[PDB]
């Protein structure tokens, strides 16, 4: 019963040859016609949103805090000695870092020299298209002391005590507000409380902050934090090539060949947190420098 | 701020209608 | 070697009955009149077992328990959880942090199964149960004879070859052999189906052991008369009991439901592999290693397993059969609902199904008029004229001249169903003067009987002499019945409205042809006759002692004829009418005599009034039966001892050529052998039965259905539907909901079949577009097992689009519950626009949230990885790994959303299948309300506290729930277009493409 393929009276995988062509049609009108009702509606959808701004923002209220060693588990175990331990996160350093040197920042039409101290918010107007695209201020690497260098093509980093900068999620509109000079008990940190959103890192129990000895921040002018007059965030369509606020965290005293934990919490108002998500705010790394 | 969405209300509503919704149903199939 | 076992009970039974008294003696040793000495009864009653059948084969509760956790269904469910465990093993040993999904999925179908298997198990098991009360098996003890005394001893008790006497009630215990009867009747109306209480002599008269009269059967009844018999036959090597144990081994066979779920599954699983495997090879050919292909194959192939399918369809023939049992027609096999209507030809039986079987008053004669009396079981029918006084006379002459009287407790019981003590002649005439002329209690004795004369051997003739208690004549009342040829004899006046009149030829020759009308009929007729005898010659002291000719043989006043026979019962011959206008073959299967199985048969409708059989042609024509070309007859009586003598292809042609067939004079064994010519053909059989006969019929047939009871117990039992109530109307209400719940079910089985593409779609353009998730898998947990149960349930609840009992009965090769057309429904139009319209709500969630449609291709590379928090959106915003998260499992709610929505008018599109929503009407309350659930469950799955967390459904923005709106609304105009073409154009396209 299953080899009705074919018969002298026509029928092919079950069906004459013009019985395919008429379903095949069918098929082929029908299905058109869902392709371009699918299309039409998904333009409707396009023109209820705009260039300049995402409808809805909420799902981003508390930024998050990256690194540039994007490591698989938010561990780095390498080797002091052997280079091609830590290949993987030089490189990854080297590729993110490369858009910020004094040649990738040079033409005046785009770029704006903020000024070596943080100050306060630059905002560009409104967030229409009325005015031109907007100028973006740039930061060189110089402002991350230690972790900069003037190294040729391979940034030679840090194979002791090694360096991790921290970065703000950038966000459209996001105004950055640093806690009020009524700190909480917000740890060591200098009194340029109003002009940079703060960072302090630390460690996630008694055992790892023993072992975390001695921590070096560095930022613009030597601010653990992110200056406010980068923000806001005006789209990738209105200012492309945009350089958001880095900050390094260099660990000097560690305990070689043991893994710690570090937890480098951002501060601030407008800055969530949640116990579901570890990056939302707050950040953590596994260190180990295994000899 | 845009960053604010008041998903209580809206969640709410969503309850409310889910409740008036079943038990207007269960009048429905309870004709009397 | 149990085929060498069966095979020696398909035969029709042997036997030594035609042997002489001493050579029977002799081969039995055993005395005629002293039966034999105890010790010898228990050495044989030790030796090959009592008398009493083999109890049948108890049926543990675990193994029909395990019976329900499987099937074909069942299974395909078995191995989804199979692959579901094999996947989960796979990804667990071979990557980091395995998901539960799998896991879970798997116990969730394996806990379907479990749970569809024991609400199935408590249904089957509350049927037998409600049988097991029906039961009331009253031990009965035989009369024997044993070392020269009468003894009464259980009937398992009784041995081989011991003297045993039967008296009129008492039950034949095992298979005798008469040695000397005093005019003894017994009732063979359960074993053979003979209805007319058949004589028992103890002279061999036929070859066939059933048709003689010097045997007695196993679980007759002797009706009156008293007689003596060896037991030739004990336990289950009696005749009834090698019919039982050949019903009990035989097969059940596969009913159309279940082949059409089985062809059903061959269809599901075909796309399901083929989908899979293609896309496991467009897998690897892409970038994905054996590991993930691997995965993505048994994802797809798991994915289209309809795991609620098998819940909605459980409950589908669930609700059917309570309808059934509604009507007192209970179902022993849940899916025995659906046979009914898919039958094509009915075999049914005539003593105890088609008919009453109890002897009932058909015709009386008076006037030389015919007159019908109400021969139905609950009297509802025409009631002849009572007002004359031939039948004031006619009425007393019955009414008085009868060994006939009701019984103790026969008060409170009905006119009819109440017992009766005497012949059954006798018992049909007491009934007709119980009902149509007030009471015969007074009326009995308000003639005080002098003297009697019983039946007599020859020339039976019934006579006996009266008082007269009319206020204006003392003269003595004689009355006299007996057969029209006896009383013919002895008749010289003939009463007509009052007065008497000679015997003169032009009305004698107008009874004579009333008497072979009556009697061609089929039924039998007899005569009644009185007179008044001169209070000068026999004054009122004179008394007439029975010993000479003290009344007047001759001269007597014939009144009229009183006819009789087993009338069908009250919704009989309708509903066979119905079946036929169906177009159900009916065909008369009994063991009945031919004369009155052919009357029968044309009154309830088996053979249609005008056709005619092989040998009316030849009478019509005067000319030999061998003549005729049987093309020229419609219908046709097979004689069962023609029928021993015939082979397949007669058997066949015997179908083939002949409408109206009738099988007269055969035995059980022939009636499976008739049952299973039906079922060469390819047609679905339904036997109608009662009695021990039909067991093995009631048993190889596609449907058995027994009378609840008028029945047997073991063709009870080896049916597959009872009848409570014994309504043969139950059968066309059975054909009628069998065909009814066969649509509905397809209508139910699009509906769960069309949800599957929108609930793969998204994994299979997540496998090419490497797209984020648009559905999760939890979802679809919620759309399958969740929201879509109670529409799916409601689909039951459809009624008719057309006249069902109109339309001929589906063919098996071509109606297939199935078909392809609602494979390119489901599959291939209405979840296809289901599936773009999820997708559409999805594209909205995502490019209002910051990521365009466009920027969404080759996303999920970085989308679903735990660590990179910074994945650029369309806009440059940083999305962590939870948030981008929380957006695509509150893009999963909306999407489960948009299949509640879609399905809103999916299911209303199902409901009908040919009409339109407006010619059908939303009048399904329990489809009303599964809208309003489906709805309310998918709104407070989605805003429930705490869902984001235990089923990562979180709150839905409200404009996400009109982003399906446009695509439900295009679904119901284009099916609604659809069924338009449909109805306007029934040639092929619209209808030979779709409609399914
Ligand atoms: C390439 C691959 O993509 C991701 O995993 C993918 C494979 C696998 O993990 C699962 C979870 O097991 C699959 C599972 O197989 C099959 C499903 C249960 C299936 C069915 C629905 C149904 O009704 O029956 C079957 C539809 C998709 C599905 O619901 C899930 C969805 C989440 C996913 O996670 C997706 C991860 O990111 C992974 O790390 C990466 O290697
Ligand atoms: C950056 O690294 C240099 C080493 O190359 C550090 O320079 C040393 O600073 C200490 C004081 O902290 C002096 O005692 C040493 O003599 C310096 N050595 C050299 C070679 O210059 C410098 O302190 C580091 N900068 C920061 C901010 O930590
Ligand atoms: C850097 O860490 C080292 C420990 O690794 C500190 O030196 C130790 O001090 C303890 C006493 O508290 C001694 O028992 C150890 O022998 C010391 N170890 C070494 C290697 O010197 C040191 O003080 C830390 N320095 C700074 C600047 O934090
Ligand atoms: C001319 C008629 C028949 C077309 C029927 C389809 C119409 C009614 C459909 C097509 C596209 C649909 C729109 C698709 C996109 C959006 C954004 C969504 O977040 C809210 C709903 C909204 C605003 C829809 C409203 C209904 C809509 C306009
Ligand atoms: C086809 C027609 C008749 C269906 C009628 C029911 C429609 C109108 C109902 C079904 C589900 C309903 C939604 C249920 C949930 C939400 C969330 C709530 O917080 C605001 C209302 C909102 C957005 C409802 C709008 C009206 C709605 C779409
Ligand atoms: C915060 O308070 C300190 C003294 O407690 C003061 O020196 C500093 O200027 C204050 N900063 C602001 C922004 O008020
Ligand atoms: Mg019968
Ligand atoms: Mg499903
Ligand atoms: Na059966």
């Amino acid at each position: 019963k299953k080899f009705i393929w074919n018969s002298e009276k026509k029928e092919f995988l079950g069906r004459t040859g013009g019985s395919w062509f008429k379903i095949l049609l069918f098929y082929v009108i029908f299905y058109g016609c869902l392709a371009g009702i699918f299309i039409g509606t998904i333009q409707v959808m396009l023109l209820t949103i705009s260039e300049f701004k995402p409808t809805y923002q909420d799902r981003v209220a508390p930024p998050g805090l990256t690194q540039i060693p994007q490591s698989q588990k938010t561990e780095i175990s390498f080797r002091p000695n052997d280079p091609q331990s830590y290949e993987s996160y030089v490189v990854s350093i080297v590729r993110f870092l490369e858009k910020y040197k004094d040649l990738a920042q040079k033409d005046d039409m785009i770029f704006e020299d903020c000024g070596n101290v943080p100050s306060e918010l630059k905002e560009r107007g409104e967030y229409n298209n009325e005015r031109g695209e907007r100028k973006v201020c740039r930061f060189r690497l110089e402002w991350l002391g230690n972790c900069s260098g003037l190294n040729d093509e391979t940034y030679g980093y840090k194979d002791g005590k090694p360096c991790v900068i921290i970065k703000l999620n950038r966000v459209l509109g996001f105004k950055p507000k640093p806690p009020k000079n009524e700190s909480l008990e917000t740890y060591p940190v200098m009194k340029y409380n109003p002009y940079v959103l703060p960072v302090h890192c630390t460690g996630k129990r008694d055992e790892d902050k023993e072992k975390v000895g001695t921590m070096e921040y560095f930022g613009l002018g030597g601010y653990p934090g992110f200056p406010l007059q980068y923000y806001p965030y005006y789209g990738k369509l209105l200012q492309p090539k945009y350089l958001q606020p880095l900050m390094a965290v260099q660990f000097t005293n560690l305990t070689m060949d043991t893994e710690i934990r570090i937890e480098c919490k951002a501060y601030g108002e407008n800055i969530g947190y949640s116990e579901k998500d570890r990056f939302q705010g707050r950040f953590d790394v596994k260190i180990e420098v295994k000899s | 701020d845009p960053f604010y969405y008041d998903y209580e209300t809206v969640r709410n509503g969503g309850l409310i209608f889910a409740a008036l919704a079943f038990i207007v149903g269960l009048i429905i199939i309870l004709s009397k | 070697k149990e085929r060498d076992m069966d095979e020696l009970k398909k035969e029709v039974s042997m036997d030594d009955h035609k042997l002489s008294l001493d050579e029977l003696h002799r081969k039995y040793g055993t005395d005629l009149s002293r039966g034999l000495t105890p010790a010898r009864a228990a050495e044989i009653l030790a030796r090959d077992g009592p008398n009493a059948l083999t109890p049948p084969p108890t049926t543990p509760e675990w193994v029909k328990f395990c019976r329900q956790l499987f099937g074909g269904f069942s299974m395909l469910l078995w191995i989804g959880a199979i692959l579901c465990f094999l996947a989960y093993g796979i990804q667990a040993a071979t990557e980091e942090e395995p998901q539960n999904d799998n896991l879970y999925l798997g116990v969730v179908l394996s806990a379907v199964v479990i749970i569809t298997g024991c609400f199935s198990y408590y249904q089957e098991a509350k049927s037998s149960k409600i049988m097991e009360s029906f039961k009331n098996m009253v031990p009965q003890q035989a009369l024997v004879i044993r070392n020269g005394e009468k003894m009464s001893i259980n009937a398992e008790e009784v041995v081989v070859g011991d003297l045993v006497e039967v008296k009129g009630g008492d039950r034949i215990p095992a298979d005798l052999r008469i040695i000397s009867a005093n005019g003894c009747k017994v009732d063979n109306s359960s074993l053979t189906g003979e209805s007319e209480p058949q004589t028992r002599s103890p002279d061999f008269t036929n070859e066939n052991p059933l048709e003689t009269r010097n045997i007695a059967f196993f679980s007759t009844n002797c009706v009156e008369g008293t007689a003596r018999g060896i037991v030739v036959y004990t336990g289950d090597r009696t005749v009834m009991g090698r019919i039982a144990t050949l019903a009990s081994g035989l097969e059940g066979g596969q009913t159309p439901i279940a082949a059409e779920i089985e062809h059903f599954i061959h269809i599901i699983t075909g796309v399901a592999v083929f989908l899979g495997v293609s896309f496991f090879i467009l897998s690897l050919i892409l970038e994905y290693t054996w590991l993930e292909a691997v995965i993505f194959l048994i994802g797809i192939i798991v994915a289209n397993v309809p795991e609620g399918l098998l819940a909605t369809v459980t409950v589908c023939l669930t609700l059917t059969a309570k309808r059934m049992a509604r009507k007192n027609c209970l179902v022993k096999n849940l899916e025995a609902v659906e046979t009914l209507g898919s039958t094509s030809t009915i075999c049914s039986d005539k003593t105890g199904t088609l008919t009453q079987n109890r002897m009932t008053v058909a015709h009386m004669w008076s006037d030389n008029q015919i007159h019908e009396a109400d021969t139905t079981e609950n009297q509802s029918g025409v009631s002849f004229d009572k007002t004359s006084a031939t039948w004031l006379a006619l009425s007393r002459i019955a009414g008085l001249c009868n060994r006939a009287v009701f019984q103790a407790n026969q008060e409170n019981l009905p006119i009819l169903k109440r017992a009766v003590a005497g012949d059954a002649s006798e018992s049909a005439l007491l009934k007709c003067i119980e009902l149509c002329c007030g009471s015969v209690k007074e009326m009995r004795e308000r003639y005080t009987k002098i003297v009697e004369i019983p039946f007599n051997s020859t020339n039976k003739y019934q006579l006996s002499i009266h008082k007269n208690p009319n206020t204006a004549e003392p003269r003595h009342l004689l009355v006299m019945k007996g057969a029209p040829e006896r009383i013919l004899d002895r008749c010289s006046s003939i009463l007509i409205h009052g007065k008497e009149q000679p015997l003169d030829e032009e009305l004698k020759d107008a009874f004579q042809n009333a008497y072979l009308e009556l009697g061609g009929l089929g039924e039998r007729v007899l005569g009644f006759c009185h007179l008044f005898l001169p209070d000068e010659q026999f004054p009122e002291g004179f008394q007439f002692d029975t010993d000479d000719v003290n009344f007047p043989l001759d001269n007597l006043c014939f009144v009229g004829l009183i006819s009789m026979i087993d009338p069908p019962r009250a919704a009989v011959p309708d509903a066979v009418g119905k079946c036929r206008s169906a177009g159900i073959k009916v065909i008369m299967v009994t063991g009945d005599h031919p004369i009155t199985a052919k009357a029968i048969a044309k009154g309830v409708g088996i053979i249609s009034e005008g056709n005619e059989t092989v040998e009316d042609i030849a009478a019509r024509l005067n000319i030999p039966v061998s003549q005729v070309n049987p093309r020229d007859a419609k219908a046709c009586v097979v004689h069962g001892s023609d029928l021993k003598d015939m082979t397949s292809e007669q058997l066949d042609d015997i179908l083939k050529y002949h409408t109206e067939i009738v099988f007269a004079r055969t035995s059980p064994q022939q009636k499976l052998i008739i049952v299973e010519g039906c079922q060469r053909q390819g047609a679905i059989v339904a036997v109608t039965g009662d009695g021990v006969n039909d067991s093995p019929a009631s048993k190889k047939a596609d449907i058995g259905v027994a009378m609840g009871i008028a029945g047997s117990d073991v063709s009870k039992q080896a049916a597959d539907m009872i009848l409570l109530d014994d309504n043969f109307a139950s059968i066309v209400t059975g054909v009628e909901e069998g065909r009814l719940i066969f649509d509905n079910l397809k209508k139910s089985i699009a509906y769960t079949l069309t949800s599957n593409i929108p609930e793969i779609t998204p994994f299979l353009i997540f496998i090419i577009a490497n797209i984020p998730l648009p559905l999760g898998t939890v979802t679809i947990l919620c759309i399958d097992l969740g929201t879509d149960m109670v529409p799916a349930i409601s689909l039951a609840y459809e009624q008719a689009e057309s006249d069902i009992m109109k339309r001929q009965p589906r063919n098996p090769k071509t109606d297939k519950l199935v078909n392809e057309q609602l494979i390119s429904m489901a599959y291939g139009q209405i979840g296809m626009i289901q599936a773009l319209g999820g997708f559409f709500t999805y594209f909205v969630i995502l490019a209002e949230n910051g990521f365009l449609p466009i920027h969404l291709l080759g996303l999920r590379v970085n989308w679903d990885d735990r660590w990179i928090n910074d994945v650029e959106d369309s806009y440059g915003q940083q999305w962590t790994y939870e948030q981008r998260k929380i957006v695509e499992f509150t893009c999963h709610t909306p999407f489960f959303v948009t299949i509640v929505v879609v399905q809103w008018a999916d299911l209303v599109i199902c409901k009908t299948r040919r009409n339109s929503v407006f010619q059908q009407g939303m009048k399904n309350k329990i489809l009303i309300f599964g809208l309003f659930e489906e709805t309310a469950l998918a709104a407070f799955l989605s805003y429930c506290p705490g869902m984001g967390v235990a089923l990562r459904m979180y709150p839905l923005k409200p404009t996400w729930w009109f982003c399906a709106f446009p695509y439900s609304l295009l679904i119901f105009v284009y099916d609604e277009v659809r069924k338009l073409i449909i109805r306007r154009r029934p040639g092929g396209w619209v209808e030979k493409e779709t409609y399914y």
